[PDB]
């Protein structure tokens, strides 16, 4: 499983979104006996918010996932050539974690909620 | 007391854009759906259109599926119709309706409870 | 303060009923209670607790209820082993006691 | 098996003080109240007073409020209650009486023996 | 028509007990195991919905007594054990100076101690007060020993850990909630129209106290009157004041702490003497905020007891010292205080006081067997200032005349005490699923 | 996270529906460092088990779920005004406790297994 | 929960495949209080990778998932009606455990991933 495990780190975003389930695979498993024990519990945790995380938005069972929100160019304004065939998902995470709260919010507030309640509604139709 | 008062309405050419609006009063404007619906002069009642409660989900008839567009403002109680590309089978009085439909949480509205005075658009 | 009738009396196979009579107001302070039984030498036995609960192992026959101020005991199918003192308890005013004679 | 056992019967003069025993078995002794409640030859029930065995606690009735001294030992579990200037009419069957939990109820499911103590000159 | 449609995330939830942890800002409660805390946590208020809450019932008060026991056994378990200490003791009266009130509370002990080396022993002196010593025999032989010798093994408190109530908070874990009752008026028990949840308590410092409740909440308004049966005697009475009422306790002795080694590495801490004169430690309350405290008391027991019925305060009946007297710890030292003043009143419907207080320095907090405390002493001169913020009553039963309630101090189940903190908390568990008819249809 | 938890639990249950999300992500995270594990190992069970019951039905990765179940007057004869309008969920769900394992098990059996299966025999057409 | 389990352990892969949800519900929950709480940590991972799997296959909610993974005839060439018909689950996993990583790796790789991206493709049109 490990093997291969973060090869694409300095690949570029296109050519390292083709290895996500070597990445996925790796992020699931006296007080030597309890401590180890937490470091287990917590990647448990850490695992289900992120699987939460895909939940509350529609992602759920998806490694890559197409949504309703519009890009914003003050969150980035490079084309797609810069993003996916000149530039690395570290470089990428370096420039956007100071707006990943707000596309966070953005995925779980208006797009998520409202799409389910407007299925709610067309199945009674 | 339910007021609905459209606006907008009058005379146009082959190809115009026209919007109308039709203003909602003494009910919960964002508690139901609204439609819109055409009666030419010589003619009978025809379904045009229907915007649900929360304003996300628009259905047309065919005739009109690619050039109508309903839409609705809650906060201003106001329900909207822009028609581009107006045909010569689009001359119409046009009524704004409160029905149609409704959320899953309520009651089938399948029918147009209030409506309003109407507005004439000659294409 | 909880007075009683001196004593009672029955025939075997009919029932018997003992009354206990609360000088003080009803304000919701009958909720809890007692009926103790003390056979002549031994140490009293509860028999009701909180006005129509039975302790477990207590046979059917003993039932008491309420209404107001008052509050009884029914002893149904008086037998000979029901020769002794019947109080009625309210915390910690016991009552002032029935001895209750079989005939 | 639920058990209190209490000292034998005791003959005292007025004046003198008396104290009774009361051992328990069978359950936790600092989960249940322990009571004393006296009764003369002839008459009625009297209640005495209560111990919290937990806390040591105590509470005693008006009639002997000032006379009456009530003790627990958690290590030989036992519970003692101690009269002081008996008089003639203090003779009468002491028991001990164990709650039915902690404090909340007082129909007494267990019953010591009874110590009959009894003043004469 | 109707069709069930599941929902996840509905704000309902269900009675439960589960184990909170802990929230705080050389400790005896750790604080280093406990979770530091967050600033500014979020209270959010619940409107429109009434919960039922029962402080009689609470699950929070059970752990929070396990809990405040267990942190006092792990604080003791790596501190210095006394047990070489149970030797015959030689003990003299106090040569120094010694006021009427102390006169024979204090005694001068000689013994024969170990020391470092297993085949040497030194003659060493302590002073030991009289509530700790116990006479060997009858005869006036003036041999001595601790009081603890023949029923209990004595450990000596780490000298380097403070017994300073600090405040702590109990949070629930994910999946769980505390609903915070915010009525000012809560008698206790019952639904409370005005409900919060939170996600810890508030802090709470677990003092250790009987008769009076020290450094604890205030009522916002009146003087709350809480009793899990009113009508049973044999229950607690929680007065809980709106005002609090400041004690000022000292020990007016200025103290050495002497350090014997006993072992190895293990060092034993006498008092050895007293500079300056001795004198007897108490606590002072004002006469006139003590006084109008019990008028608001009486004036709420009216409520329960009539408004025609003499409500009298009358001191403790009985009991081991934690209870006839107010017991607590301040500064490291551990105080039983007289309050036979305190409780001394007639109230019909129509300057200071100074409470004697002893001290001891051999403890058994709670009630454990087989296990005690040694207290060291603590150097200089303590001065203590407290708030009263309630009181632990006890009616008593069996009255003779119907026309006065008796009301005596009570305390020794410190779950009595903690309970006057956790009394407007919940612990509920959160149920995010449910089923529910709409017009929706699965495809 | 927690800002707005229950904040709705006093709303009807229309109006409750739409902060579904609050609620969920609120329902994940010396014998002091174990009993505190064991209650973190607890949530995530709890967490898992609704989850698990949401995917032996058809409702995995969503916070509401339309079904094939048809209501059942005898379980509740209330409209839906009564019950989306003028109703708490903590009402509905004091009353429904009664009948909540009748429904599971039916949204279980019936209607999950039979669309999977159908669906299953569709696919080979 | 428990009753039924494993009952179809004997009967053949086709009655046995309609017992899946009494399984699924089975597999989720002093030195005795750490390793008993070690093996319900235990189950939890075993849980979750297993439904890693079938996240990284798109199988993710489901106890019946259809793939686009052609069967080899060198894994198993049993007919139908002697594997679903006169065979017990037991057996098939007895011959199949010698080729089990081998389809695990096509369904991993070849057909979510590739499918997974033309979806990615097609949703831009
Ligand atoms: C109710 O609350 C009040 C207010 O918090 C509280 O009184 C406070 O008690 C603490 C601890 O006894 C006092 O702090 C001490 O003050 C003296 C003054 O000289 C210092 O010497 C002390 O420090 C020494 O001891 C510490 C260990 O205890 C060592 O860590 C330190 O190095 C020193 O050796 C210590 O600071 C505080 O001053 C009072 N506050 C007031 C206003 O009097 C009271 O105890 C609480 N009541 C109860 C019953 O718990
Ligand atoms: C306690 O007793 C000891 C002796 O057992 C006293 O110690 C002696 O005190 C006198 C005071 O004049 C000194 O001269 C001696 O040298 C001391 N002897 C030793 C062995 O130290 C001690 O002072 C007494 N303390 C109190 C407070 O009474
Ligand atoms: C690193 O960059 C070079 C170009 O400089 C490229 O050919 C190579 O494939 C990259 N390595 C990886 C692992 O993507
Ligand atoms: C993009 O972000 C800015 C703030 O950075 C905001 O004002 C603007 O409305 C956003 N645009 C869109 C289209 O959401
Ligand atoms: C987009 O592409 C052009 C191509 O010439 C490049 O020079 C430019 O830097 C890119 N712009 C951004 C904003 O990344
Ligand atoms: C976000 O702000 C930080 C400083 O707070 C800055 O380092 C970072 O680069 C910012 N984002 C962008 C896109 O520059
Ligand atoms: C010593 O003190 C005791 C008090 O414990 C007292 O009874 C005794 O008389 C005193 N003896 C003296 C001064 O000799
Ligand atoms: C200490 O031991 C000596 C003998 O070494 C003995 O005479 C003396 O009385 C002992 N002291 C005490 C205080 O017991
Ligand atoms: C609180 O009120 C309830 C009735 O709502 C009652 O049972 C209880 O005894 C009251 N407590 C006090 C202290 O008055
Ligand atoms: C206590 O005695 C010591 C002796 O060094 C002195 O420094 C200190 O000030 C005294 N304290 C008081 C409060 O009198
Ligand atoms: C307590 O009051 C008395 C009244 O005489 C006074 O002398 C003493 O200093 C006071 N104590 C404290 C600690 O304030
Ligand atoms: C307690 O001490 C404070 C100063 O710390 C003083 O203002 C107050 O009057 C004292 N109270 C009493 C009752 O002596
Ligand atoms: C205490 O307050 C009461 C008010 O009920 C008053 O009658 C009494 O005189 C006061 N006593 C003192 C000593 O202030
Ligand atoms: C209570 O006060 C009385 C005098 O009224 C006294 O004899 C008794 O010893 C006191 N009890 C306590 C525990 O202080
Ligand atoms: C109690 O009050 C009486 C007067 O009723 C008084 O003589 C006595 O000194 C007081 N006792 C105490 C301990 O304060
Ligand atoms: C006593 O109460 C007052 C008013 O609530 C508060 O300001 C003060 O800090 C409290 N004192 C202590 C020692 O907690
Ligand atoms: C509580 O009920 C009132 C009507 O009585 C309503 O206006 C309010 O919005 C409700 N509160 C919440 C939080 O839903
Ligand atoms: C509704 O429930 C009853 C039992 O409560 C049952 O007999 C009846 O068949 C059910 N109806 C439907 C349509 O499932
Ligand atoms: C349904 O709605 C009507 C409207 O008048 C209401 O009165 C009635 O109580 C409702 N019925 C049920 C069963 O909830
Ligand atoms: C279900 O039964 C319980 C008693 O077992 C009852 O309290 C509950 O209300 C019942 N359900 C309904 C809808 O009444
Ligand atoms: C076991 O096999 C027999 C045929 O031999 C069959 O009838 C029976 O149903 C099977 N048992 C199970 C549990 O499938
Ligand atoms: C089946 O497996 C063999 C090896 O066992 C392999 O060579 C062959 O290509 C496979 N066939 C298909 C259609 O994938
Ligand atoms: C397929 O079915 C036939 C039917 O006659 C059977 O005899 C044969 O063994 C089966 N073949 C395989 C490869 O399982
Ligand atoms: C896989 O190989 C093992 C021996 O390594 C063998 O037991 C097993 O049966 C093989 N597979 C098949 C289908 O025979």
């Amino acid at each position: 499983v490990f093997l291969g495990f973060l090869g694409a780190a300095g690949s570029t975003m296109g050519a390292a979104s083709m290895t996500l389930t070597v990445q996925a695979r790796n992020l699931l498993s006296t007080v030597w006996g309890i401590k180890q024990l937490q470091a287990r519990v917590l990647a448990v945790e850490r695992y289900l918010r992120d699987q939460q995380l895909l939940g509350i938005w529609g992602c759920s069972g998806k490694l890559i996932c197409c949504t309703n929100v519009p890009w914003n160019s003050s969150w980035s304004n490079r084309n797609l050539s810069e993003i996916w065939d000149n530039m690395t998902w570290l470089q990428w995470d370096k420039e956007i974690s100071n707006y990943t709260q707000i596309i966070y919010g953005l995925l779980e507030e208006s797009q998520n909620q409202q799409e389910k309640n407007e299925q709610d509604l067309l199945a009674l139709d | 007391e339910v007021q609905l008062v459209e606006t907008g309405g009058g005379l146009v050419q082959p190809g115009g854009s026209l919007k109308l609006s039709c203003r909602a009063s003494g009910y919960t404007f964002s508690s139901f759906a609204m439609s819109w619906v055409r009666q030419a002069p010589g003619k009978g009642l025809e379904w045009v259109s229907l915007i649900n409660d929360r304003g996300g989900l628009t259905f047309y008839v065919d005739s009109v599926k690619g050039r109508f567009t309903i839409s609705r403002d809650n906060s201003k109680n106001t329900l909207s119709l822009q028609m581009h590309s107006l045909r010569d089978g689009d001359t119409a009085v046009y009524y704004c309706a409160t029905g149609g439909m409704s959320s899953a949480l309520q009651s089938s509205k399948y029918y147009f409870d209030f409506w309003g005075q109407g507005a004439l658009v000659t294409v | 303060a909880l007075t009683q009738p001196p004593s009672a009396s029955g025939s075997p196979g009919q029932s018997v009923t003992i009354s206990c009579t609360g000088t003080s107001s009803d304000v919701g302070g009958y909720n809890y209670v007692s009926w103790y039984q003390q056979h002549p030498g031994k140490a009293p036995k509860v028999i009701i607790y909180e006005v129509s609960k039975r302790p477990s192992g207590v046979p059917d026959r003993f039932s008491g209820s309420k209404s107001g101020n008052t509050a009884s005991l029914t002893v149904s199918g008086l037998q000979a082993d029901d020769e002794a003192d019947y109080y009625c308890s309210s915390y910690e005013v016991f009552g002032t006691g029935t001895k209750v004679t079989v005939l | 098996q639920v058990q209190l056992v209490q000292s034998g019967a005791e003959v005292k003069k007025p004046g003198a003080s008396v104290k009774v025993s009361c051992k328990a078995s069978g359950y936790t002794f600092t989960g249940h109240y322990m009571h004393w409640v006296r009764q003369a030859p002839g008459q009625g029930l009297e209640w005495m007073g209560w111990i919290n065995p937990y806390s040591s606690g105590t509470n005693y009735a008006q009639n002997f409020q000032g006379r009456v001294t009530m003790t627990r030992d958690t290590s030989i579990t036992t519970a003692y209650m101690e009269l002081s200037r008996l008089r003639s009419d203090d003779t009468a069957v002491y028991y001990c009486a164990r709650a039915p939990d902690y404090g909340d109820r007082w129909d007494f499911d267990y019953w010591g023996q009874g110590t009959l103590v009894t003043v004469s000159s | 028509n109707l069709w069930v449609t599941v929902y996840y995330g509905v704000p309902v939830w269900k009675d439960a007990e589960t184990t909170l942890f802990c929230a705080s800002d050389h400790n005896v409660w750790a604080t280093h195991a406990c979770v530091p805390t967050d600033p500014n946590p979020q209270e959010i208020h619940l409107e429109n919905v009434t919960e039922e809450f029962n402080m009689w019932k609470n699950n929070m008060v059970e752990q929070m007594h396990t809990d405040i026991i267990s942190l006092w056994d792990q604080s003791l378990k790596p501190c210095v054990k006394l047990t070489p200490l149970c030797v015959t003791l030689q003990c003299t009266n106090v040569t120094n100076n010694i006021t009427d009130d102390m006169r024979g509370e204090l005694k001068n002990c000689s013994f024969n101690m170990t020391t470092e080396l297993r085949d040497k022993r030194q003659k060493v002196h302590a002073l030991f007060y009289k509530l700790d010593i116990v006479p060997i025999n009858e005869n006036q032989n003036t041999s001595y020993r601790l009081i603890n010798c023949n029923t209990a093994a004595i450990t000596q408190a780490c000298p380097k850990v403070s017994f300073e109530p600090i405040p702590i908070h109990y949070c629930a874990p994910a999946g769980f909630a505390i609903l915070k009752c915010k009525d000012k008026k809560f008698n206790g028990t019952g639904p409370c129209p005005s409900v919060s949840t939170v996600q810890c308590t508030h802090g709470i410092k677990p003092v250790v106290s009987t008769q009076l409740l020290l450094n604890g909440s205030l009522a916002e308004e009146e003087v709350m009157i809480r009793s899990k049966d009113i009508r049973n005697n044999a229950k607690n009475i929680l007065v809980q004041f709106n005002t609090p009422v400041q004690i000022n306790c000292t020990r007016p002795n200025n103290n050495t702490r002497k350090s014997i080694r006993i072992g190895p590495g293990q060092w034993f801490y006498a008092t050895g003497d007293i500079i300056g004169d001795i004198r007897q430690a108490h606590c002072n309350v004002s006469k006139a905020t003590w006084n109008e405290t019990l008028g608001k008391v009486v004036k709420q027991l009216r409520k329960h007891f009539g408004n025609n019925t003499i409500i009298r305060f009358a001191n403790s009946s009985g009991g081991d010292l934690e209870v006839t007297t107010h017991s607590f710890n301040c500064g490291g030292e551990f105080f039983y205080c007289d309050t036979s003043g305190l409780f001394n009143s007639t109230w019909i419907s129509n300057d200071s006081i100074t409470l004697p207080c002893r001290i001891k320095q051999i403890i058994n907090m709670w009630q454990r067997i087989g296990q005690a405390m040694y207290a060291p002493p603590i150097q200089g001169v303590i001065r203590c200032v407290s708030n009263i913020t309630g009181l632990i009553l006890t009616r008593d039963g069996g009255s003779t005349d119907s026309t006065t309630e008796t009301f005596r101090p009570s305390g020794g189940d410190m779950r009595d005490n903690w309970r006057s903190e956790l009394y407007k908390y919940k612990v509920v568990k959160i149920e995010p699923l449910g089923v529910a008819p709409t017009r929706c249809k699965r495809r």
